[PDB]
């Protein structure tokens, strides 16, 4: 389920999940950091094994017509995450796959603004008759951003490969962007300069051939 | 303490068979009841199958014609077998220990009940691609840092199939600062990454700095001094 | 006790009005139920072909009432009034 | 007991009545039973021996 819900620091987040019960269930439940394994978060139905907190709590696998509720209390930063049933139903058989990554998210973070650092190509890749300049853009909030990229007051067309923004570890994100170029066009003009947007104020980075 | 890690190839062809392994320390691999986990880019998890000591071993109905699993007393690892892989195959595998429990709801005398497992503590995940095109290694070049007391400084990764590749800086010594960008997938089917450090200015005394570099599908080894 | 004992059976049936071949399902138990020829998906009522089934109304009750035989006038109901009784043979404590 | 939860339907097959059936099962499917003391009815099974023999 493409689903996410979104929450206030200090409130209350209901993050539902799999299919409706038919008899006793127990379910499992899962958080999901950006890039990192699953840790597990509640056993059977709303016990939970050492580390988690009593915040967490889960539907009653005991009634019948109900989907699996994980309630988070009083959310946090860290908190944000991907939320995934491990469903064990009386009448419905195995479930292999699990359910759905609830995207849980707070709602009250600091705007960031980037942190770009431009780099041109080494002197030792010149040396193999190519080129390719760098922009990495680092710990933004939100994760959106539009790169752009300029030859001496000069829109670049081609030899740009920016990233999608991959969520940090923290709440922020951080992406990259090359632009491939030939040792010729590279010392020819004065300069090239990446523009990257916040987005809501622009800002770059500019480099020069020596 | 206890805790595990798992490996793999990285990369197969679309035949043959996807062999995996899962190192096991602070706890013996007989005692606890095993799990292989796969996760593709986004999508849910997928539970593949479990097993145990004595040999009692099934599997995920789906993927079950072509999985084997085992154990060893020896090694003490979780030993995975794929065979006759696909793209769709293509995702992060995970090696986990598995406590079981029991849900009686009616009358234990007569059944009655359901046997439930549950993951407790997961590997680290090891990356698997399924694709046609064979394996190259990167080619790495380092970044000029230079040009009043702060500076940043970095080392570029490029060319290469497939993910992941690691990147160490100054054989692990250093670390404040480290921030390794996730790669670019190059039009021409290959991906590129960089790392990148905040030194201050203070510099001078020849502060040895050398991204170390390793792509394990292609056994390469690359390692570079930064100097302005 | 998992042979199914409780079955999930169609049939079509005509409603209150001739005009409508409705296909209802509903549930029965393995033993008031009887197979047909080969055990297709095809079953019939247990004593469907031979018998007369009524549906007792759920208006109706069985729960046990106790009740009490009155006799009639010129007549008498006499009670053995004994601790153990054989059940045949001569009493001792008897009473109207 | 019948520890199943059941839910009538009533299936018209006219004109003026209905033939009620289960339509579906609330909860867990189970099976009927009955709870006796085993003492009680051993030491009741003694009691009657002993006037059997
Ligand atoms: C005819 O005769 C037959 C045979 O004799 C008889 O058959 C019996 O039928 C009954 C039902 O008709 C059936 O009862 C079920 O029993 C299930 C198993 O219970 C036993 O095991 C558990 C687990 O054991 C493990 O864990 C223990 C640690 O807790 C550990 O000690 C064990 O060694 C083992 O590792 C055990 O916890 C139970 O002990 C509780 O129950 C005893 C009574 O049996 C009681 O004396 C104990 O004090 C103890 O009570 C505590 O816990 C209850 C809550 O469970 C509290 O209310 C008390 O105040 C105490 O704190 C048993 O030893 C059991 O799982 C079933 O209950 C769950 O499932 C049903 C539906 O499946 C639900 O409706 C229930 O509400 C309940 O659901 C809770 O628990 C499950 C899983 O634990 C969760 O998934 C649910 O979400 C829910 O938990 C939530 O709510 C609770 C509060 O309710 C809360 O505490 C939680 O945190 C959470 O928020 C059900 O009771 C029995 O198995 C069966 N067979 C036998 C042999 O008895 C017929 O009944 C007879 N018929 C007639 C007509 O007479
Ligand atoms: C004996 O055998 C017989 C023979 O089969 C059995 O007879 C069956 O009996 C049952 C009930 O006893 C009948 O019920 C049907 O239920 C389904 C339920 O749909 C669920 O599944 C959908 C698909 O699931 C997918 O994912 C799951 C995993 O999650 C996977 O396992 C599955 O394989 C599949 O891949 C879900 O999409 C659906 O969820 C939807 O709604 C959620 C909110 O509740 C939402 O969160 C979801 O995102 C999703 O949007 C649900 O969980 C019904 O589908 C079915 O009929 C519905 O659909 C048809 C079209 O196909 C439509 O014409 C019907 O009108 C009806 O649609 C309305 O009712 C639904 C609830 O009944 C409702 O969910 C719909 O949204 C829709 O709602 C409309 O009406 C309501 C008022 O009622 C109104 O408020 C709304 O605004 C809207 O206008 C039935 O309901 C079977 O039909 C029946 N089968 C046959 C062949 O007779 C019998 O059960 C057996 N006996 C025993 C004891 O077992
Ligand atoms: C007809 O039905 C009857 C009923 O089932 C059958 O006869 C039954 O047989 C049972 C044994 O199989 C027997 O149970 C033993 O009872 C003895 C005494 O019972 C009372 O006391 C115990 C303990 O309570 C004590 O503690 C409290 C405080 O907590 C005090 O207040 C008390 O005064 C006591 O001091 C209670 O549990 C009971 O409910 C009664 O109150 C017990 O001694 C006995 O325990 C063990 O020791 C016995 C030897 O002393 C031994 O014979 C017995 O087998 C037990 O052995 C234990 O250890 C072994 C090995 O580890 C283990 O395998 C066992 O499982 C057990 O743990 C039992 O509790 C019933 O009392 C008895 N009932 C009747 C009415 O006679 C009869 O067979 C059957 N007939 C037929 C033909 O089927
Ligand atoms: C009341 O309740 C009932 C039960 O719940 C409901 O019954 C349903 O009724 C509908 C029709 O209303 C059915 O749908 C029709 O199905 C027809 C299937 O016919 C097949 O069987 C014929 C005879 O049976 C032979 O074959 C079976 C195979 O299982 C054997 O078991 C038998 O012993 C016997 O041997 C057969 O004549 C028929 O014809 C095909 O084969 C011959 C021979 O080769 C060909 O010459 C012919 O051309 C047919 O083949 C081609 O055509 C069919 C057309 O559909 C193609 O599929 C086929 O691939 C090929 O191209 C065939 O073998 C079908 O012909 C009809 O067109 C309808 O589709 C439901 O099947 C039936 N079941 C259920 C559960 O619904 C009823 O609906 C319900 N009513 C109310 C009031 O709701
Ligand atoms: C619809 O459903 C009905 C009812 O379920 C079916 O009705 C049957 O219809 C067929 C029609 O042909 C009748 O078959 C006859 O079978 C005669 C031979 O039967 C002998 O072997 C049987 C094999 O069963 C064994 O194996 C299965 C698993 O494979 C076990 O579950 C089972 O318990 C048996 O295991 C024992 O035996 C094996 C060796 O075979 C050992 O290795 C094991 O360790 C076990 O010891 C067997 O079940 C038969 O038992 C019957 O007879 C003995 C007396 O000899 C009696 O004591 C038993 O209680 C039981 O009644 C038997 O040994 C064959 O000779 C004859 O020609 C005919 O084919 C069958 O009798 C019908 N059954 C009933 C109950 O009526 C119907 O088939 C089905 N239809 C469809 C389409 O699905
Ligand atoms: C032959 O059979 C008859 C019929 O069974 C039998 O007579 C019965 O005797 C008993 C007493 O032995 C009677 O029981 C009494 O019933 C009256 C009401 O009918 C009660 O008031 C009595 O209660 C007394 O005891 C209580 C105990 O605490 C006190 O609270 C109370 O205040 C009273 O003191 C008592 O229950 C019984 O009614 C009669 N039955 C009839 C029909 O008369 C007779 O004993 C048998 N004879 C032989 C030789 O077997
Ligand atoms: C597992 O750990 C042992 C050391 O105990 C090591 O020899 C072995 O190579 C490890 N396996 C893998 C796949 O790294």
């Amino acid at each position: 389920a493409p689903t996410f819900v979104s929450v206030a620091p200090g409130q209350t987040a209901r993050i539902t999940c799999g299919e409706e019960s038919l008899g006793s269930r127990s379910v499992i439940w899962y958080q999901q950091r950006p890039g990192q394994a699953p840790s597990l978060i509640i056993y059977n139905n709303n016990d939970r094994p050492s580390g988690i907190p009593d915040r967490f709590s889960g539907s009653p696998g005991s009634t019948f017509g109900t989907t699996a509720t994980l309630t988070i209390t009083s959310v946090e930063a860290g908190d944000e995450a991907d939320y995934y049933c491990h469903i064990w139903d009386s009448r419905r058989p195995t479930n292999w796959v699990f359910g759905e990554g609830t995207t849980l998210i707070v709602l009250s973070q600091p705007k960031a603004a980037p942190s770009v650092t431009l780099f041109p190509p080494s002197s030792e890749e010149l040396q193999a008759n190519k080129a390719t300049l760098v922009c990495l853009i680092s710990d933004f909030y939100p994760g959106a951003v539009t790169v752009a990229w300029k030859a001496d007051s000069s829109p670049v067309k081609a030899g740009v490969e920016t990233t999608t923004p991959s969520k940090q570890s923290n709440n922020k994100y951080a992406a990259s962007s090359y632009l491939s170029l030939t040792p010729e066009q590279w010392k020819s003009h004065k300069s090239y300069s990446c523009q990257v947007t916040h987005e809501g104020s622009t800002v770059e980075k500019t480099v020069a051939p020596t | 303490q206890v805790h595990l890690q798992e490996s793999g190839p990285g990369l197969v062809k679309p035949s043959e068979t996807l062999s995996l392994t899962c190192n096991v320390s602070g706890t013996l691999v007989r005692d606890n009841y095993w799990s292989w986990i796969r996760q593709p880019l986004g999508k849910q998890p997928e539970w593949i199958g479990y097993v145990h000591d004595s040999g009692d071993t099934n599997y995920n109905p789906s993927l079950k014609s072509r999985v084997h699993l085992s154990l060893d007393k020896s090694k003490n690892l979780v030993s995975l077998r794929l065979t006759g892989v696909t793209a769709a195959d293509s995702a992060i595998y995970y090696c986990a220990t598995t406590k079981h429990g029991r849900r009686i709801y009616g009358v234990v005398a007569f059944k009655e009940w359901f046997t439930y497992f549950y993951m407790d503590v997961w590997g680290k995940g090891t990356s698997v691609t399924v694709s046609s095109a064979s394996t190259k290694g990167p080619s790495v070049f380092p970044l000029a840092p230079s040009s009043g007391g702060t500076a940043a400084l970095g080392c570029l990764v490029k060319d290469y199939f497939p993910e992941p590749v690691t990147v160490s800086w100054n054989s692990g010594a250093l670390t404040s600062g480290v921030h390794t960008f996730p790669a670019v997938l190059q039009s021409s089917g290959l991906y590129s990454l960089s790392s990148v450090v905040t030194v201050p200015s203070s510099s001078l005394g020849t502060q040895t700095y050398i991204c170390n570099v390793n792509h394990k599908p292609s056994n390469t080894k690359v390692d570079k001094r930064v100097e302005p | 006790m998992e042979r199914g004992e409780i079955k999930n059976c169609s049939f079509n049936i005509t409603t209150s009005i001739r005009d409508k071949v409705q296909k209802e399902y509903a549930l029965f138990y393995k033993l008031d139920v009887v197979p047909i020829d080969n055990n297709n998906t095809s079953y019939r009522l247990i004593s469907c072909d031979t018998s007369v089934i009524t549906q007792a109304c759920p208006k109706i009750s069985f729960e046990p009432i106790p009740i009490h035989y009155c006799a009639p006038a010129g007549f008498a109901i006499l009670k053995c009034n004994d601790k153990t009784f054989n059940g045949k043979g001569p009493c001792k404590n008897v009473s109207t | 007991t019948r520890p199943n939860n059941n839910t009538r339907k009533s299936i018209h097959i006219g004109p003026g009545r209905a033939f009620y059936t289960t339509g579906e099962i609330i909860g867990d499917i189970r099976q009927a039973h009955c709870n006796i003391s085993r003492a009680k009815w051993n030491d009741t099974l003694k009691q009657i021996v002993i006037k059997l023999r």
